[PDB]
């Protein structure tokens, strides 16, 4: 897609190994927010939303926390607070050709500044201080957009890069996407370590006459520790207690 | 270098409808409108109006607005004119230039442009019967 | 819509300098002010001869220079030479976001 | 493209030995195992072993354990195979080619191709009296 309306994806309810994207040589800029991407395998999420459009090489910088321009002003933006991960590689084999290929679109002016995440696909006129433009274009009454054109003998600063975010967010279950790992048989009363979907900790697991409602599927005591989670394997309550300890 | 290049002469009888093109060659096509302008030999020379390339849509004058059509085939790089009528007054040359056009400057992006620097050869309607 | 107001040929001027005037309105010149002058040589599609109201493109002759507001625009020749003759186009940019152009004059060298 | 350059024809009395040898080219040697086949005139061409570039490391079929040996010159990217008495059975027609190896993954690493890609020219040994 154009980065004029960028294309969401949503990735939702599977299994992937995130490596089998950046072990391959093809991927020339890379970089995770809030995350390692090598350790990325071990953890799981709320949802997942992979971000996608083609932006001019040298604009690539923007799509970053907090840095901003031209394009992060107006078109795709991140939030302060963001983690996940932004990707871009070459593709001035793919969406460029000798006379250039215009489909490609961007919008430069807008009123304001996006909010993050903000996919905004109106055409209307930009008037700066006119009178009521009539939805004619003119004197100081602007249509939004402009073309990139992308001709491949382009300085390779203005080839176009696609690029993908994905976006994810880390908070405890539900997951409806997680990292591959194998995974155990249950135990219960001794002493163990455990994770859930994440969740990682150490304790006894016992059963428990803890009412969670049907939808709740992890739960925390009074000193905000995790103290009751749900089995995400056969939905038993778990109810955790950390193990015997003590001065000698 | 730049360069316009309008289709070949054309025919139409009186009450008829007729259309021409005007690739664009050495060139970045979204870079400006496309104007055309036109007249019949030794008159003012001074038919106008245009389309966008970035956007479809169009401006042209009261005259005419209700009697002309301007479309683009933007991986072709060429622009389009149709004038729905056959008027005997219509015959002679028309010719495509670049026209306004974006110039974004350091900080500040607006409309640049507003002269049509280059203008192809144009081509005779010879629209009378 | 009305086109501009334009005198029919240069005289006075067998070589040297002399002036023809655009004397447009004022949704056209003393708007939006960016007058412009193009010369049409016999067939051949007119050049650009000057892109804002006063001043010259790239590959113009240093003779010619666009005029004035106030009163609608002129352009002052220089140096008239019996290559440069030709005809001579005022174009202006009006209210409605369209141009309108000039009736066009003749020049006229010995 | 990768190429075997098999080494030419050759001849022997019974009872001794003889020595082709197998040139390697246009691609990454030890990306892959050597394997050596043959074929008597007109019969199975069933023969197999093979020969790690990697390693010293070889297979033979049992029928060929103590009778066959490959030996590899890695930097002149040469694999030689010698057949240590030649029979007068041989009657040997035999060819190199590249087969497994290891084509480790974008993700985890094993032994992938388990298949013979491309074979050599091979060559007539016509060992007999
Ligand atoms: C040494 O350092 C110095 C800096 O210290 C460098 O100097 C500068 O370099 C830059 C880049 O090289 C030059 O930028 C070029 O600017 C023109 C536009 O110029 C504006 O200003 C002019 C007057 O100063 C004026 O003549 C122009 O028309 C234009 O005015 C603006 O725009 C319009 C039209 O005039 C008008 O606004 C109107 O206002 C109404 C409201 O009233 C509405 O807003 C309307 O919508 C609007 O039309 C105003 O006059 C004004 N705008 C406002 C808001 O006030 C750009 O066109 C040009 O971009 C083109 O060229 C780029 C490549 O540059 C090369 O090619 C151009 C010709 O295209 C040539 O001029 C240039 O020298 C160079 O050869 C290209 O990438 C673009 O895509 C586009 O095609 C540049 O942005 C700048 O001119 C120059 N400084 C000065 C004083 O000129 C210098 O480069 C260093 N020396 C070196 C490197 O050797
Ligand atoms: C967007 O587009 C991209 C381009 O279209 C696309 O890319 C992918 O990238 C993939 C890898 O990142 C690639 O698929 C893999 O590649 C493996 C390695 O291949 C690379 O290296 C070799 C050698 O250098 C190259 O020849 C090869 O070239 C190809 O790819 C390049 C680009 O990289 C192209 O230029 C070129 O033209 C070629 O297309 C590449 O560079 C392959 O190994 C792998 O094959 C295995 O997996 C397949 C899928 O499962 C399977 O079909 C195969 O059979 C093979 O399976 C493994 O092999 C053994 C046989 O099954 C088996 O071994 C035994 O198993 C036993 C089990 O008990 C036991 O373990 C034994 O010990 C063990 O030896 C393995 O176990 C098998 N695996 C498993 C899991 O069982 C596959 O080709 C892909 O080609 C490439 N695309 C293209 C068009 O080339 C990119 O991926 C997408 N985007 C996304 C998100 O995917």
């Amino acid at each position: 897609a154009s980065v004029y309306a960028w294309n969401r994806k949503r990735i939702s309810n599977c299994v992937a190994d995130y490596s089998v994207l950046y072990n391959s040589a093809s991927f020339s800029t890379f970089k995770c927010y809030g995350v390692s991407p090598t350790k990325l395998n071990d953890l799981c999420f709320t949802n997942v939303y992979a971000d996608s459009f083609v932006i001019r090489g040298d604009e690539v910088r923007q799509i970053a926390p907090g840095q901003t321009g031209k394009i992060a002003d107006y078109n795709y933006k991140l939030p302060d607070d963001f983690t996940g991960c932004v990707i871009a590689w070459n593709s001035n084999n793919l969406d460029s050709k000798v006379g250039g290929n215009y489909n490609y679109l961007y919008r430069l002016f807008r009123k304001s500044n996006l909010k993050p995440f903000e996919r905004d696909i109106s055409t209307e006129i930009y008037q700066a201080g006119s009178t009521p433009c009539n939805g004619v274009e003119g004197f100081n009454c602007y249509f939004p957009l402009q073309s990139y054109g992308f001709q491949p003998t382009n300085g390779v600063g203005y080839q176009p890069y696609r690029v993908v975010v994905l976006s994810f967010e880390l908070l405890h279950a539900p997951a409806t996407v997680c990292g591959p790992k194998k995974s155990t048989n249950l135990v219960k009363n001794k002493c163990v370590n455990f994770n859930f979907n994440g969740l990682t900790g150490t304790g006894v697991l016992t059963e428990s006459n803890k009412k969670f409602l049907p939808f709740q599927q992890f739960g925390r005591d009074i000193a905000d520790t995790t103290d009751a989670v749900r089995d995400p394997q056969t939905l038993e309550i778990l109810d955790i207690t950390p193990c015997s300890f003590g001065g000698v | 270098q730049v360069q316009l290049v309008q289709s070949g002469a054309e025919v139409k009888k009186p009450g008829a409808s007729v259309k021409v093109s005007c690739k664009a060659s050495g060139y970045t096509f979204t870079g400006y409108y496309m104007h055309w302008v036109r007249q019949a030999p030794g008159q003012g020379l001074e038919w106008m109006g245009w389309i966008n390339p970035n956007s479809g849509g169009t401006n042209y004058a009261q005259k005419f607005q209700g009697r002309v059509t301007m479309t683009r085939d933007t991986s072709i790089t060429t622009a389009y004119m149709e004038l729905r009528r056959l008027r005997s007054d219509d015959t002679a040359v028309y010719y495509c230039a670049r026209g306004l056009g974006v110039g974004c400057s350091g900080g500040n992006c607006y409309l640049d442009y507003y002269y049509m620097d280059v203008w192809g050869k144009g081509t005779t309607v010879t629209v009378s019967s | 819509q009305s086109a501009l107001t334009q005198p029919a040929s240069v005289s006075g001027s067998p070589g040297q300098s002399i002036t023809i005037s655009c004397t447009g309105t004022s949704s056209d010149v003393g708007g939006y002010n960016y007058v412009s002058w193009y010369q049409q040589h016999p067939g051949k599609a007119p050049k650009l001869m000057i892109y804002d109201v006063s001043k010259r493109p790239s590959g113009v002759s240093n003779r010619f220079s666009g005029s004035k507001s106030g009163n609608t625009a002129s352009l002052t020749i220089s140096g008239l030479q019996a290559e440069d003759e030709g005809d001579y186009y005022c174009s202006s940019y009006t209210s409605s976001s369209t141009w309108v152009f000039g009736g066009g004059t003749k020049l006229t060298v010995l």
